[PDB]
């Protein structure tokens, strides 16, 4: 559950996110900082350096899709379990991602937004985004 | 285990924190009390409110300890031996809470030092903060 | 979800558990092996040695209550969320136990049953108990 | 950090495992494949069935490595340097899975060695297995 003021502060900041960049930045950071995550993305080519990972065209294009799903989550913030139902099955049945990795990606996203927005990512906006990213991760766990 | 390159990344980024370290420590504590409100049960006799002087002074203690741990990155279990005693024996702080404060420090550094906070530096800072959290919990009974 | 064969194997072994001992053994082992858990039990007196912890009369009496709740869970194994509803609030509102500690106690219980039953705690009976103890821990998390 | 008493507990209990160590290793793998079936995706070309000879021989490799790590408990990061390379660089095994195998080893030892598996020994074995899991993951990129 989020307060009206939280829902508003969340929405106002997301409107200012670059949807072409922020998701690949977040996914590139997960493969650099938590390198066992690269086991799931071995078809994306070379991931053998921070700079290889952050310039991979396949990492950029997949981060777009993940940021899109986070966006779909923010539009449906009172019904996350039903929003992410199909995707939950996709990360469990086909290829099992441990549910602790969803928590790691959401914290990486919070760092990428802090990095972008600076002194506008205030301790209260972070507290609202943490509620959102925990929401998404629990919704995605099977 | 910290690489010589991790040690260089950590030393260079924490060098830029410099004389803003007490301020960064107190913002990290404020972020943690706000986002992760269960963490407030370890500080039952503290005024934990915006602009609080008890949190400003604790933020400064935390950041001095990290400045010390960067200076002694090779012998941290020795340099942090008395903190390890306090957190594991006297305070019995649950290890999950060290991950929460580590996140809040990285968020603070990302918001203040955007040009220093590259993916390589992010990975080195995460390793350093996990290694500090390791020593501070490595005790208990 | 558990198979009929799992439900049966679980029930047959629990019938042979000493309800006066196994719960204090499990709770005593959590305070020895994961000592930050002692922060929640500081009214139970002395806990400063494995032998102090395992002879504390207050640890034995509280392990009886926890084993009783696990027993209530096994009787209602298809409705754990509603069985443990009141207890979930009790471990969150009054005194916040992180939900990862519930996972640690359930694994300690699995070790105590293995210790007691020997070559009768076969790899299949353990797999059924692991499903039960994960059930209880997710039911208890707020 | 392992106490001299942890080192004594670990050395004495693993001493009693003795010539039953390959057998205990294979029971630990069987328990993990049964209870935690996601762990089976690291072994896609193994016959992972009851009484399997591929699992009997792997159980023996795992237990030899622990016998080595008990013998070199002071210098485990050195003794386990090539295992750390294989698990973190080549296999990219997620750290959660090391906790699962550690649990299955403790359950095996509790079921086989009930008089040795006291609360003090339980606590020392948990510390030792977490320290082995630390070295085997301490690498990665
Ligand atoms: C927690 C937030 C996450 C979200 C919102 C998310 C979202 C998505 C979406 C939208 C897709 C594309 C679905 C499709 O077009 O069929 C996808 C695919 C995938 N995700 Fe995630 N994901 C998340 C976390 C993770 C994590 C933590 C991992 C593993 C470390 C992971 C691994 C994958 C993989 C392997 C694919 C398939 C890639 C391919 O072969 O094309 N995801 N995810
Ligand atoms: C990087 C991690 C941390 C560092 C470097 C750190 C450092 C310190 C320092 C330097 C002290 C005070 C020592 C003194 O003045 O004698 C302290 C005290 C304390 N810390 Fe931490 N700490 C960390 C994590 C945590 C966490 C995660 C918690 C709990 C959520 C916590 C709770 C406390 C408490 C309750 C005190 C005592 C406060 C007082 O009354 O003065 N610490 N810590
Ligand atoms: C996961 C299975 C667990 C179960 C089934 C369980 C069950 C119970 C039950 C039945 C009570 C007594 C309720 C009453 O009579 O009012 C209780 C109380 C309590 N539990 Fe738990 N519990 C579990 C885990 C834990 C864990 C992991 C912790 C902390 C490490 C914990 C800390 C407490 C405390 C502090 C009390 C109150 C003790 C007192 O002051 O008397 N419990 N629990
Ligand atoms: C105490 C923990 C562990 C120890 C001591 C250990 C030890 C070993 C050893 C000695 C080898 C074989 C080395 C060789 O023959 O060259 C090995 C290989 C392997 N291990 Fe582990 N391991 C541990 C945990 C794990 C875990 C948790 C997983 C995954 C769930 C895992 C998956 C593998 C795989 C996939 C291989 C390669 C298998 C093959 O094709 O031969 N290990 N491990």
């Amino acid at each position: 559950h989020l307060t009206p003021e939280e829902k508003s502060a969340v929405t106002a900041l997301w409107g200012k996110v670059n949807v072409d960049e922020v998701g690949g930045e977040a996914l590139g950071r997960l493969l650099v900082v938590y390198p066992w995550t690269q086991r799931f993305f071995e078809s994306f080519g070379d991931l053998s350096t921070p700079d290889a990972v952050m310039g991979n065209p396949k990492v950029k294009a997949h981060g777009k899709k993940v940021l899109g799903a986070f966006s779909d989550g923010l539009a449906h913030l009172d019904n996350l379990k039903g929003t992410f139902a199909t995707l939950s099955e996709l990360h469990c049945d086909k290829l099992h991602v441990d549910p602790e990795n969803f928590r790691l990606l959401g914290n990486v996203l919070v760092c990428v937004l802090a990095h972008h927005f600076g002194k506008e990512f205030t301790p209260p906006v972070q507290a609202a985004y943490q509620k959102v990213v925990a929401g998404v991760a629990n919704a995605l766990a099977h | 285990v910290l690489s010589p390159a991790d040690k260089t990344n950590v030393k260079a980024a924490w060098g830029k924190v410099g004389a803003h370290a007490g301020e960064y420590g107190a913002e990290a504590l404020e972020r943690m009390f706000l986002s992760f409100p269960t963490t407030k049960t370890y500080f039952p006799h503290f005024d934990l409110s915006h602009g609080s002087a008890q949190v400003k002074g604790h933020g400064k203690k935390v950041a001095d300890a990290l400045t010390n741990a960067v200076a002694h990155v090779d012998d941290m279990p020795n340099a942090l031996s008395a903190l390890s005693d306090l957190h594991a024996h006297k305070l019995r702080v649950d290890p999950v809470n060290f991950k929460l404060l580590s996140h809040c420090l990285l968020v603070t550094l990302a918001a203040h030092l955007p040009a220093e906070f590259t993916p390589a530096v992010h990975a080195s800072l995460d390793k350093f903060l996990a290694s500090v959290s390791t020593v501070l919990t490595s005790k208990y009974r």
